[PDB]
């Protein structure tokens, strides 16, 4: 019984490890999807500006 | 007069234009500035979990 105690507390140590480990990995997967949206409008916006060059 | 009513105001808006700028710019420097926070961060988020990561080890043998 008492192994069996410290086997759970192991688990659960390492459950709780993984829930908060999933919880930043969504907060990191937004930003980066945010941040690459606003760099892609960037770019086209850039490569837009470069289309005036063409029209010039 | 409608006409140079109207050239006036584009005068307006052209000088408007450094005005557009400026909240970009404090934008910019926010991003610049929780960039750099994050460096440090990350890094010490790094040892952080390196230390978890040792302990998860000892913990693993322990058992």
């Amino acid at each position: 019984s008492d192994k069996l105690k410290e086997a759970e507390t192991r688990a659960e140590f390492a459950e709780r490890s993984v829930t908060k480990l999933e919880k930043s990995i969504d907060d990191l997967e937004d930003e980066l999807y945010a941040q690459k949206l606003k760099y892609k409008a960037i770019s086209e916006e850039l490569d837009h500006a470069l289309n005036d060059m063409t029209s010039i | 007069d409608i006409h140079r009513k109207r050239m006036e105001k584009d005068l307006n808006e052209l000088q408007a234009l450094i005005e557009a700028h400026f909240e970009n710019r404090k934008k910019e420097e926010e991003e610049l500035v929780s960039l750099k926070d994050r460096i440090e961060r990350r890094r010490a988020e790094r040892a952080e979990q390196q230390r978890i990561r040792n302990e998860r080890e000892k913990e693993r043998q322990n058992r």
